[PDB]
């Protein structure tokens, strides 16, 4: 099924053949173009006041990544390397050996945020939810060294914005 | 005394230039959904004193393969052209009282063109030398129109002298005499400062900056204010010759808030028109301006010179 | 001292004035060129802070590397650099652009724009948000706000 | 006199514009920074070179229609004459001409542009 | 001398005014100028040579020319023309000082006047840039990459080896 | 330049403002992406697909999944298939949008495009809601889609909807039958229907010369 | 807003009030209040050197009226 | 109906607190709306509402003036607000 864009055929009365001269005369469709930015002219803007109003975010959203603890202070993540193995953009860097008490954990969690396309692959390759995307997006520095987190940087994000990663945890689990 | 005189013309021009991009800002941010300026400076008031000092603290380049004394002439004859082209203007009374104002506003105007064709010129560049050629072009297809046109709304004036225009419309506007007239005006005036839809020396979506794409810091802002104050100065000629403010020779403060209501209605209508639609070809506008305008400009002239000898309408001041 | 005060005073102005009047190239590579069109749409509306694109570089004050610099393209972005007049400022918008992001293996891309030219801001994202590109000129006009040229120069 | 006054004003005032402009700001001139503009490459040829003019034929038909516009810039005074006849006359001749040549130019092609 | 040096440019600053005012019309001046990458690399290989701990060294050029054909191929090469008119010491010494009341970076002050018109030492006792690997670059073969921006758009083109190298008091 | 529309070093050969030949040199915006393709997992080559066409990030997705479905011999649900039409006409929506108004823009049409831009913004926080990601969210899928809808969203989607096609019309009335508009884009860039069938043509710009396909 | 576009438009009209006013003001300070005199022809030229001789103070503004012929 | 207008300005100016508070909320923040205040941090950032308005405006921060170091005065960004607010900020909850 398709239709015709330009297939019309104008009238050849006196009466259109006369509203087309006085259209060309007279410039009406000019004027009508006029009228509609006057009409926009007289409409509330679609503008924000940034900073001190932000735009609408989602529960979903991917931002600066963050390590996760258990409520007793343990860390969650256990250097399974499952989020080194998935990572599209090999931007994580992982090593780990017994901890003193026999403990798995890691002693190097880098992540070159320089490399990282932000996919959120980690998160979901992770089985104990603690390498996350915070909703933080507002860490531009002003060097490239900055941007190469290592593993007490990422740790104090956690501890940083756990407040609001829990609750955005909450709100999306169930569709996971 | 005359010299308070010049400055009082010459300060507040530069002034209303200066706010009159922030004027066109906000009227094309509004027309497009946004704001404009807004932040340095309540409602963006001190934007046009940021812009400014920003350009006069940069640095000025001068090209390697540029011609240097053209490039450097070139500006200063766009902003003093723009700044005399202001003297002759009756707002009621003229700083300069002219026997033939409106053949020096001719003279000038063309005068200007050279400013754009120097700069092309001399940067020595491409897109600079097609914007140059542009303006080549741009005036070779308004320049005859424009002036027959003045001929024909002036027959009824009776001399070339600005301040009869005055007592001319004393009872009536211009406008109600000769509107076609006043329309293809209008789009002379639009073509003559290089605004939209006719903003062909610059195209910025073609060619970058155009002709004056070499230029950075204070010799490019000369430029600019140059094409602001024509802008100001072609709508208030219009006013004057087309929407006539009646005077009142124990008040003459009356006149002038009239007539620069006029002026700035005219000049908000150009920022509206160039918010409204796209630009023509180069050879359009010179195809429109040579086959349409030029035959009904041509068989106007002979209506309005017939029209005051058949209705025994001939003005007076031989 | 009096001559302290008076350089304090003019290097206010003439920061103030730089900051609030930023002109950036209409200059853009790849995906992030588009979330900077979208900083420049109504709702953020980058005009309203004195943000305006200019097409020539020599009527531009900051560059904006929006997307993937490869090896053919250095030469003509390092070239578009020179040609602006300074004070100029060089603002690395994205993952490709700060350090090579998705491409940083490959055989065709430069692995940050830092290596072809100094860089002031980095906007981390692939791609960063339309508010996180603002909050970045944000912190460039903080930044500019903080130089001291006239001191430093009468200190000398 | 006050004319030559308000010229010499208004260049002086473009002058010392200019002036401050150069000597103000701080200046870092370098090779590359004063190579000429082609959008990031280097050009191929020279801008000096010959530039063709597709609508030369229009160009010197200005030269032609301009010369008449001397011609008809003195008719506001011309309409003070006794004769009325002869003038309107003269007007419309002159008027009926240059409209012939436009439409003689139109007919044959000339206003078309080159290709 | 090199791209952002004080010395090649600063022959070529001149031109502005005119003529080029030199003492005793630079008859009476030798110098021997060194290139800026051979000095840098000098100091590298300062650095990685254990042998250089207590040394003093002098960098020097392959060539020592007269002031006056240094300044006569400086303007050759900038195809800029050359004015050179005599100017006494005392002269030139007033026109420094006059120069240094600029709260900027002076023009020139009395110092490099003194510096200008005073002949290069020999010190042949000291070891120089060859002790250390490198081999000075001659100025016939860097001064375009200097002076090429100081000519005019008509010359700006010229290939390096058209400009006649200048006359060198060697031994 | 404004108009090369990102990176593209266009040589053109003139006779004053006559186009005599168009070289076009491409390959600045090369960043090697199939050798890349090589060394990864078929779930880590996905996040190119974004980024091959920036403007139109689900469609790509939707391509490859289909591909790399077909090789699998397996079938996606139902309602994955659902969503990824939807999610497919929005995306042309915001194609389409970007097309004219940057055309316009070219053209010296400037305030459709900001017009229309916040349609865009948008329908970026659809993407954002279904994905997390504003442009690139990699939620097409060979299996499927990644995530399902928030219980919200096709409220939001209708009510979006019930109102774009008054700010189509306040698009057209700018420039459908502007005459400037007409003079710009009538005739320009003719193409017969059996030159774009050999030249490899494809959409729209067989359609324009009245071929009657569409996949 | 749209009225937020209003204040610099009153600051250009101010600006652009300015050259009109002052020209008129500065008119009538330098010829007596009286709205300086238009001479677009050669007889009013004559008209206001023939003022400005019998004067006595060489200004032709100065008017002498019937009290000036005994 | 232009006199609502003006008055809804001149009760603009007075709930600002008197003309100190309204200019100094035109020159710190560039808007003068009043809304509702929802709450205050401890570092001193002030939160309103205003269902009224379009999504977007609906709501908003007034920040502090002086947080851990640093004058705010003048000087204030997005990453300033606390966690929870941010999550009530950029509408990813309903509930402050
Ligand atoms: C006896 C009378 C002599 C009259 C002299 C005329 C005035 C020019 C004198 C200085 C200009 C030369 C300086 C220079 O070349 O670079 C300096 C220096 C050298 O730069 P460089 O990189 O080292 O090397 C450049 C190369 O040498 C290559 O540099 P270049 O390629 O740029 O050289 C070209 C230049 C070099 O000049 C020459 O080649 C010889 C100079 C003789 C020119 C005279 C020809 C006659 C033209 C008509 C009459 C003009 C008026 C003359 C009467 C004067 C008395 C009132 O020639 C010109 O451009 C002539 C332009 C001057 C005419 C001004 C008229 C304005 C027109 C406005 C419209 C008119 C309205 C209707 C009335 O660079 C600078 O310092 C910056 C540029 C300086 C420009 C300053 C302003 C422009 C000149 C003043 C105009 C005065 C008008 C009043
Ligand atoms: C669609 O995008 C675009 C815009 O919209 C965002 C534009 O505005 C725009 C125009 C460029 C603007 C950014 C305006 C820039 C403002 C000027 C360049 C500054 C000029 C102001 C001064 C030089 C005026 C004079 C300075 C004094 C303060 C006046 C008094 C003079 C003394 C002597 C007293 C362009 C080209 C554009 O393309
Ligand atoms: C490190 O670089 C250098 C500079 O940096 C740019 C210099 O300026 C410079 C010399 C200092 C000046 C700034 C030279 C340039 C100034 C000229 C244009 C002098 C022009 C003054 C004249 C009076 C022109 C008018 C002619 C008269 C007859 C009147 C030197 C030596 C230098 O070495
Ligand atoms: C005579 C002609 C030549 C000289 C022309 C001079 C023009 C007049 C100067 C204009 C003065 C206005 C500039 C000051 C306005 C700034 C307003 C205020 O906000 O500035 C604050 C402080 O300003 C600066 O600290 C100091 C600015 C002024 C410096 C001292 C004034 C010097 C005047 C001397 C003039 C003489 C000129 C030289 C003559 C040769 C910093 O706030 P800001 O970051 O913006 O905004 C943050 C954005 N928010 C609000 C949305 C969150
Ligand atoms: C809006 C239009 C009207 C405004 C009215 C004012 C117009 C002002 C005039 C235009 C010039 C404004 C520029 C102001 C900056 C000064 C520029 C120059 O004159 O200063 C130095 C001039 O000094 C010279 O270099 C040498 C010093 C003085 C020369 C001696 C000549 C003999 C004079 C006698 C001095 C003895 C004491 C003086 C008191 C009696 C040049 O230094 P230079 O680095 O190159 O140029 C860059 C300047 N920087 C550093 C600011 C970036
Ligand atoms: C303030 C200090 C005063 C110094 C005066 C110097 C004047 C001069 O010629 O110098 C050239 C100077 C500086 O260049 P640089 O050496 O590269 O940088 C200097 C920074 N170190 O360059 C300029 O700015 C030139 C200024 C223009 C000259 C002004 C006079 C021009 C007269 C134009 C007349 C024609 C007008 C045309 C329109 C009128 C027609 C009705
Ligand atoms: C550029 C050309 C400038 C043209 C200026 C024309 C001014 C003008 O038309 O006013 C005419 C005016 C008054 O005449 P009327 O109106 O007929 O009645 C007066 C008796 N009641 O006449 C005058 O005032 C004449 C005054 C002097 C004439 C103008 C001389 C200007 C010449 C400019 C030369 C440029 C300088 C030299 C170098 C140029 C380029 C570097
Ligand atoms: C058309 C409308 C506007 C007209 C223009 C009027 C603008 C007036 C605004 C005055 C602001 C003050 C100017 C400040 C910028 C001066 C240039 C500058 O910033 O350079 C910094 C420079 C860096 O020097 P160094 O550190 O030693 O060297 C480092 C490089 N290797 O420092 C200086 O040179 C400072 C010198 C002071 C400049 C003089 C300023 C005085 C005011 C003049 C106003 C002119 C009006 C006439
Ligand atoms: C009783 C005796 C009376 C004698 C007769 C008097 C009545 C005569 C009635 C006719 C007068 C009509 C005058 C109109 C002049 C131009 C008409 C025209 O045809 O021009 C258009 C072109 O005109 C334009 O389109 C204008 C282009 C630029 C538009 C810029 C914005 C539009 C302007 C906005 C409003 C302007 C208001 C003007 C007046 C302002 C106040 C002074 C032709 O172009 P095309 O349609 O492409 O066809 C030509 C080849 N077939
Ligand atoms: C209207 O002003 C603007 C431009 O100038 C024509 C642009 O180029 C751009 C960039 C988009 C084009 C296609 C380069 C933007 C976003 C813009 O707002
Ligand atoms: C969508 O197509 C694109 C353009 O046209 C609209 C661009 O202008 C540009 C870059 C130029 C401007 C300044 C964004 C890019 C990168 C692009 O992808
Ligand atoms: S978001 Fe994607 S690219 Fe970034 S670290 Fe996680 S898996 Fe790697
Ligand atoms: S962050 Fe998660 S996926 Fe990565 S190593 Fe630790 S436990 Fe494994
Ligand atoms: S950083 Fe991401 S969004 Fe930006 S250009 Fe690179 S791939 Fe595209």
């Amino acid at each position: 099924t398709y239709k015709f864009v330009n297939m019309r055929e104008p009238s050849m009365d006196m009466k259109s053949v006369t509203d087309r001269a006085a259209q060309t005369l007279l410039w009406t469709e000019l004027v009508r173009g006029l009228g509609m930015t006057l009409s926009y002219l007289f409409r509330e803007p679609a503008t924000i006041n940034y900073p001190f109003e932000k735009g609408p975010l989602s529960p979903r959203f991917r931002g600066e990544h963050a390590l996760r603890r258990y409520p007793s202070g343990e860390e969650r993540c256990i250097a399974c390397k499952l989020c080194e193995a998935v990572c599209p953009a090999q931007a994580i860097t992982i090593e780990a050996e017994p901890r003193a008490d026999g403990s798995r954990r890691t002693t190097r969690y880098d992540i070159d945020m320089t490399k990282c396309i932000y996919c959120g692959f980690c998160q979901e390759a992770c089985p104990v939810d603690a390498i996350v995307e915070g909703p933080n997006f507002e860490f531009s520095t002003e060097t490239h060294e900055e941007l190469l987190y290592n593993k007490e940087k990422l740790l104090n994000n956690g501890d940083k914005w756990e407040a609001e990663i829990a609750a955005n945890i909450q709100a999306d689990y169930l569709y996971r | 005394m005359f010299m308070i005189n010049i400055l009082s013309l010459i300060i507040p021009i530069l002034l209303a230039v200066a706010f009159l991009t922030l004027v066109e800002r906000k009227v094309l941010g509004y027309m497009q959904l946004r704001k404009g300026p807004n932040v340095v400076g309540p409602y963006g008031l001190l934007q046009p004193i940021a812009d400014a000092l920003k350009l006069f603290t940069k640095e000025p380049l001068r090209p390697a393969t540029s011609s240097i004394s053209m490039f450097i002439i070139a500006p200063i004859l766009a902003l003093s052209l723009a700044l005399t082209m202001w003297v002759p203007l009756p707002m009621p009374y003229p700083l300069i009282n002219m026997n033939l104002g409106v053949l020096f506003m001719l003279a000038m105007s063309s005068l200007a063109v050279y400013s754009i064709l120097w700069s092309g010129w001399a940067s020595n560049s491409k897109y600079a030398l097609i914007g140059a050629l542009r303006a080549v072009a741009q005036t070779i297809s308004y320049e005859v129109t424009l002036a027959i046109i003045l001929l024909s709304v002036l027959l009824m004036n009776g001399s070339y002298t600005l301040s009869t225009l005055i007592t001319t419309q004393e009872h009536i506007w211009m406008i109600f005499t000769s509107w076609p007239l006043a329309m293809m005006w209008f789009i002379s005036t639009l073509a003559e400062t290089n605004r939209a839809p006719f903003d062909l020396t610059e195209g910025e979506s073609e060619l970058v900056s155009g002709f004056n794409v070499e230029y950075a810091a204070g010799p490019f802002a000369m430029f600019f204010m140059a094409e602001y104050a024509n802008i100001i100065m072609m709508n208030a000629f219009t006013a004057i010759l087309f929407l006539g403010a009646s005077h009142d020779p124990h008040t003459p403060e009356l006149y002038t808030i009239n007539f620069v209501l006029k002026t700035l209605a005219l000049t908000i209508t150009f920022l509206w028109i160039r918010a409204s639609y796209p630009r023509f070809r180069y050879d359009q506008l010179m195809h429109l301006l040579w086959k349409s305008f030029l035959p009904l400009t041509l068989a106007l002239c002979m209506w309005h010179i017939s029209l005051p000898i058949m209705t025994a309408s001939i003005p007076p001041q031989s | 001292s009096r001559g302290e005060y008076v350089v304090a005073k003019l290097d206010d102005l003439v920061n103030w004035a730089r900051r609030s009047s930023l002109w950036p190239m209409t200059f853009g590579l790849a995906c992030c060129a588009v979330e900077m069109m979208h900083m420049a749409a109504p709702r953020y509306d980058m005009d309203r802070f004195g943000v305006v694109f200019r097409a020539s570089p020599r009527q531009s004050d900051v560059m904006i590397v929006a997307g993937t610099l490869t090896n053919k393209m250095a030469p003509a972005l390092r070239k578009v650099y020179d040609q602006m007049p300074e004070p100029r400022y060089v603002v690395s918008m994205g993952s490709c652009a700060n350090g090579g992001g998705y491409y940083h293996y490959s055989y065709s891309v430069v692995r940050g724009c830092d290596r072809i030219v100094p860089v002031d801001i980095y906007v981390p994202g692939c791609p960063p948000t339309a508010e996180a590109l603002l909050y970045g000129i944000l912190q460039l006009q903080r930044k500019i706000k903080r130089e001291k040229r006239l001191r430093i120069w009468y200190r000398r | 006199m006050n004319i030559m006054l308000t010229l010499l004003t208004n260049v002086t005032l473009a002058s010392l514009l200019v002036l401050i402009a150069f000597w103000l700001p701080q200046l870092n001139a370098y090779s590359e920074k004063t190579s000429p503009y082609e959008c990031g490459f280097d050009p191929m040829g020279s801008a000096r070179l010959p530039f063709s003019m597709k609508f030369f034929l229009v160009a010197i038909t200005f030269l032609l229609f301009d010369l008449e516009i001397a011609l008809l810039l003195p008719l506001p005074w011309a309409s003070q004459t006794n004769n009325l006849k002869t003038m309107l006359t003269m007007a419309l001749f002159l008027l009926i001409l240059l409209a012939a040549s436009l439409a003689y130019e139109w007919t044959q092609k000339g206003l078309e542009w080159a290709e | 001398f090199g791209r952002e040096d004080r010395f090649l440019n600063y022959f070529a600053s001149m031109r502005w005014f005119g003529g080029v005012p030199l003492i005793s019309l630079g008859k009476e001046t030798v110098k021997q100028p060194v290139y800026i990458v051979d000095v840098s690399k000098g100091i590298i290989n300062a650095i990685k040579d254990p042998d250089a701990k207590g040394k003093t060294f002098a960098f020097v050029g392959p060539n020592r020319y007269l002031l006056f054909d240094l300044v006569q191929y400086i303007f050759a090469v900038a195809y800029r023309p050359f004015l050179p008119y005599p100017l006494p010491h005392f002269a030139y010494r007033w026109v420094g000082r006059l120069f240094e009341v600029s709260p900027f970076e002076p023009w020139t002050t009395r110092d490099k006047v003194e510096r200008v018109h005073m002949s290069d030492m020999t010190l042949p006792h000291l070891p120089g840039l060859e002790d250390l690997g490198i081999q000075a670059t001659p100025l016939e073969l860097k001064a375009i990459e200097v002076l090429r921006r100081h000519r005019t758009y008509r010359w700006l083109t010229s290939e390096m080896e058209d400009v006649k190298p200048a006359k060198t008091v060697n031994i | 330049h404004p108009a090369a529309h990102g990176v593209l070093r266009l040589v053109m050969e003139l006779s004053g403002e006559m186009v005599r030949k168009c070289d076009p040199h491409i390959g600045l915006l090369h960043r090697g992406t199939e050798k890349l393709i090589e060394y990864k997992t078929y779930l880590q080559a996905l996040p190119y697909f974004d980024r091959l066409d920036y403007v139109s990030m689900m469609c790509n997705e939707q391509a490859y999944s289909l591909a790399v479905e077909k090789l699998l011999n397996i079938q996606p649900p139902p309602r994955a298939q659902w969503i990824r039409v939807l999610f497919g006409e929005i995306t042309r929506l915001l194609n389409h949008i970007m097309a004219v108004t940057t055309h316009a823009l070219d053209i010296g049409a400037m305030t459709p495009f900001f017009w229309m831009f916040e349609e865009r913004e948008k329908m970026f926080e659809f993407y954002e809601r279904v994905s997390g990601a504003r442009m690139h969210a990699a939620y097409i899928r060979p299996g499927g889609v990644h995530q399902d809808l928030p219980l919200g969203l096709l409220d939001d989607i209708y009510e979006f909807s019930k109102n774009f096609s008054f700010r189509i019309d306040e698009l057209e009335e700018m420039l459908t039958n502007n005459r400037i508009w007409r003079n710009r884009t009538v005739d320009i860039g003719v193409v017969t229907a059996e030159d774009a069938l050999n030249y490899g043509f494809s959409g729209v710009m067989l359609r324009g010369s009245g071929i009657q396909w569409d996949l | 807003m749209w009225f937020e576009i209003l204040p610099g438009i009153a600051v250009m009209a101010a600006c652009l009030f300015i050259p009109g006013m002052a020209t008129a003001h500065i008119h009538k300070f330098t010829n007596g209040g009286k709205e300086k005199r238009v001479a677009h022809f050669s007889y009013q030229w004559n008209l206001m050197e023939r003022d400005r001789r019998i004067s006595g103070v060489n200004r032709y503004h100065v008017t002498k009226g019937l009290e000036n012929i005994d | 109906e232009l006199v609502q207008v003006l008055r809804r300005g001149l009760q603009q100016v007075s709930g600002h607190g008197g003309l100190r508070g309204y200019l100094r909320v035109l020159f710190r923040a560039n808007d003068v709306r009043v809304g509702t205040l929802v709450g205050e941090d401890k570092y001193g950032n002030k939160y309103y509402e205003d269902n009224k308005q379009f999504f977007g405006r609906h709501r908003w921060v007034i920040y502090t003036t002086e947080m851990n170091g640093r004058d705010t005065f003048w000087d204030v960004d997005g990453s300033m607000v606390p966690p929870e607010w941010h999550r009530w900020l950029h509408c990813m909850t309903d509930d402050p």
